[PDB]
């Protein structure tokens, strides 16, 4: 029958398309980024778009504008909360009202950065009490880009403000679904995946990631002096390391290559001058105020786990495009060598 | 606030009419019995009535 | 929360006052179904990665399947002809659905979006609003679809406007599955709070809550007359719940099956309850007597999904092994 014949042909045309897509799929490598919040996952993805993708046009940059406003509000809300938590007093009486104004901002509905809010932000930021709180950020959770944005508040508040590439690299992009960023490099499609935004039960989706090509685990080197009071004063690095161990021991990641990025090496250089590693890891036998000894120690500690599996480790600064260019060139070679 | 909300929810769940399990069970059994003949997975049909065995398709 | 104890107790005592006999007691005299021995009649080849979901069309002939290969495939089961292949924006798919009309399908997953595709093939609506993964969706008609989510909510959507008409709140854990009543007035959901909930679609209220012994419910399905439903859980157990008697009637389990259940469906008469298991098999249970009647062993990885046609003539299994099989 003519209609039957045409349905057969349609099916075979679909089979052709699925074969073609299958050929392409075999030229895709999935790189699953893992690591605790603020470790550098989203920044790394943005660097891949700068280095190997379409980058950020002026129109792209405009799409991030309200998110920069939102980062300022979130950062100041965190400090306002910490003034209460840590019982630090504000110097300036108006700052009770300024803090209340900022505390009540609905961050998700922010689309503008109007003058009374900018003024409140700046007046809070210069309050010596808020500066004390900022100096004690080791004791709570504050974005590592808070100071950056608050320092540049005037630029950000100026009529016509257009985010810089640095602004884009540092801004929090809110999502509670999966992040996938694919890019082409040497006839391979790298599919970068980040599940860090998801807030649901991992047990119900971790098997979506059986046998990914590579796991890229990020740890913030600069968290060495922070503890989890609720977890019997577990060092934050120890918690990151425990998560890492769960990952490298997971039965369906045994075929995955494991890349470890010890990130925020710049912030370690800053912090090590005044916050001593031996106070948090007394086994540390290197000199004080020495970033190189600190990061070497942290690397060794991180991979001291109890498999003949190689862990491919790199120190990084994910906000430094040149650094990520250099490190990812070596990583790409590891991944391609293993998979071809 | 959320407690008041749960109390109202529980009020709503409690104030329903329930039947005997004996009756609920009888009703399920009767449904099965009334539709047994129409169930091809329970009572397999002739090969000539099975589209997945008819040569005209595959 | 003294009042909330007095009510929780009132519900328990009321249910006990109805428990005058058990289903198994009532069904003890009826004949067993005997050995159910279905054979593989079709093998549907074309997906290139795990299949996560499938749904039959109402013509008991076409079906849609969804895979991590990033495709929906619509198949003519009778011929095995492929009728459509739809490339997805997000390959992280967990559910698909066939509209009763045959004119649309839907799917979604870790993108937290329920995407609608017009078969008469481009994406025609992206329904955004869930804040966690889309676990299940079912069309009421071409204009409305109900969803369940990892965000602990279900929702009814107006497809034209893209808005949630009704949000169904009450679960305290990820919702994994839903099933519409035969007449579409009610639906049930099953969640990681180990509860199943009955909802009024149009009022948007939870009418009744059922507990599944503190194990996640991964799958749920109405009994054909709409007065009962079944669940499948991580604890290797299926369970039957009656709406009017407001309580569990039966469990289906063997001590030597310990793996999770992914999927459940009744046969057309309701006499058989079919369930898909992590151990790569489908087990067929006597819904009335609780005996295992038969097994479908045709896959090399988890059975992730299953469906029985509206005409009752076949069961489909879908699997992590990349294949669907049609059985009877
Ligand atoms: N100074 C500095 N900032 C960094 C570095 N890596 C990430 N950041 C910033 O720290 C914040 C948290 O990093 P992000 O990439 O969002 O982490 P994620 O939560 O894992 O996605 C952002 O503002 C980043 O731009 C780094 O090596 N040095």
């Amino acid at each position: 029958s003519a209609e039957d014949k045409a349905a057969v042909e349609r099916s075979k045309m679909i089979d052709r398309n699925l074969r073609e897509d299958g050929e392409k799929a075999r030229r895709e490598l999935k790189l699953l980024l893992l690591g605790t919040g603020e470790s550098g996952k989203s920044t790394f993805i943005k660097q891949m778009r700068i280095i190997h993708g379409a980058g950020y046009s002026e129109e792209d940059k405009r799409g991030f504008t309200k998110l920069v406003y939102q980062n300022i509000f979130t950062a100041m809300q965190a400090m306002i909360r910490a003034m209460e938590t840590l019982k630090i007093l504000y110097k300036y009486e108006q700052n009770k009202a300024n803090a209340l104004l900022i505390r009540e901002v609905d961050v998700e509905k922010v689309t503008t950065f109007e003058h009374q809010y900018v003024s409140a932000i700046k007046t809070l930021w210069e309050d010596p009490g808020i500066q004390e709180c900022y100096d004690r950020r080791r004791e709570y959770q504050l974005s590592d880009s808070a100071k950056y944005y608050l320092t540049d508040v005037d630029r950000i508040a100026t009529l016509g403000y257009l985010p810089t590439q640095q602004d884009v690299l540092r801004v929090r992009v809110p999502t509670t679904g999966i992040i996938e960023y694919p890019f082409d490099l040497e006839n391979i499609i790298f599919r970068m995946v980040d599940v860090g935004g998801q807030r649901s039960e991992r047990r119900k989706w971790i098997h979506c990631f059986e046998n990914v090509t590579s796991i890229m685990f990020l740890v913030a080197l600069s968290e060495y002096d922070q503890v989890l009071v609720e977890s019997d004063n577990e060092n934050r690095m120890e918690e990151s390391k425990a998560l890492f161990r769960t990952i490298i021991t997971y039965p369906w990641f045994q075929n995955s290559s494991v890349i470890l990025f010890l990130n925020k090496k710049d912030l370690l250089e800053d912090k090590i001058l005044y916050s001593h590693l031996v106070d948090y890891f007394p086994e540390f036998d290197g000199p004080q105020r020495d970033a190189q000894a600190a990061r070497e120690f942290i690397l060794k500690m991180f991979v001291d786990l109890n498999s003949d599996k190689i862990i491919y480790s790199h120190f990084t600064c994910a906000t430094d495009t040149e650094n990520i260019r250099f490190v990812f060139a070596a990583v790409k070679d590891t991944i391609l060598q293993l998979n071809l | 606030a959320q407690a008041r909300k749960l109390v109202e929810q529980l009020k709503m769940e409690a104030n329903i009419d329930r039947i005997k399990v004996s009756k609920a069970a009888a009703d399920l059994m009767a449904y099965c019995e009334a539709h047994a003949k129409e169930d091809p997975l329970l009572t397999p049909v002739p090969a000539s009535e099975n589209p997945f065995r008819e040569k005209k398709f595959f | 929360r003294q009042e909330a104890e007095q009510l929780k107790n009132q519900i328990r005592d009321a249910r006990k006052a109805c428990a005058d006999a058990t289903l198994s007691q009532i069904t003890n005299n009826i004949d067993p179904v005997g050995r159910i021995q279905m054979r593989t009649r079709r093998t549907l080849r074309g997906h290139l990665a795990k299949i996560y979901a499938m749904h039959w069309g109402t013509d008991s002939r076409l079906l849609v399947s969804a895979s991590q290969d990033g495709k929906l495939i619509i198949w003519d089961s009778y011929t095995t002809n492929k009728v459509h292949a739809i490339p997805l924006r997000s390959s992280w798919v967990m559910t698909c659905a066939y509209a009763p009309s045959g004119n649309y399908v839907a799917c979604g997953g870790l993108d937290n979006i329920c995407s609608i595709y017009n078969l008469k093939v481009r994406v025609s609506r992206e329904l955004a609003g869930h804040t966690g993964y889309l676990s299940c969706c079912r069309f009421l008609d071409d204009n409305q679809i109900v969803t369940s989510s990892g965000d602990t909510t279900c929702a009814l959507w107006d497809i034209e406007t893209g808005q949630q008409t009704t949000t169904f709140t009450g679960h305290t854990g990820d919702v994994m599955s839903l099933s519409l009543a035969p007449d579409t007035r009610l639906f049930v959901s099953g969640a990681c709070d180990a509860s199943a909930k009955l909802w009024d679609v149009r009022e948007g209220m939870c009418r009744q809550t059922f507990t599944g012994h503190e194990s996640d419910i991964n799958a749920i399905c109405f009994f054909p007359n709409g007065n009962a439903f079944a669940t499948g859980s991580d604890d290797a157990t299926c369970r039957l719940f009656d709406l009017r008697a407001d309580q569990e009637l039966m469990t289906y389990s063997h001590d030597n099956i310990i793996c999770g259940i992914t999927s459940v469906s009744f046969s057309k008469s309701g006499r058989l309850l079919l369930a898909g298991y992590d151990d790569f098999n489908c087990n067929v249970w006597d819904a009335l007597k609780a005996d295992r009647a038969g097994v479908l062993a045709g896959h090399d990885n988890r059975v992730s999904c299953l469906g029985v046609t509206d005409d009752g003539m076949a069961v489909a299994t879908g699997s992590w092994d990349s294949f669907l099989k049609i059985w009877n």
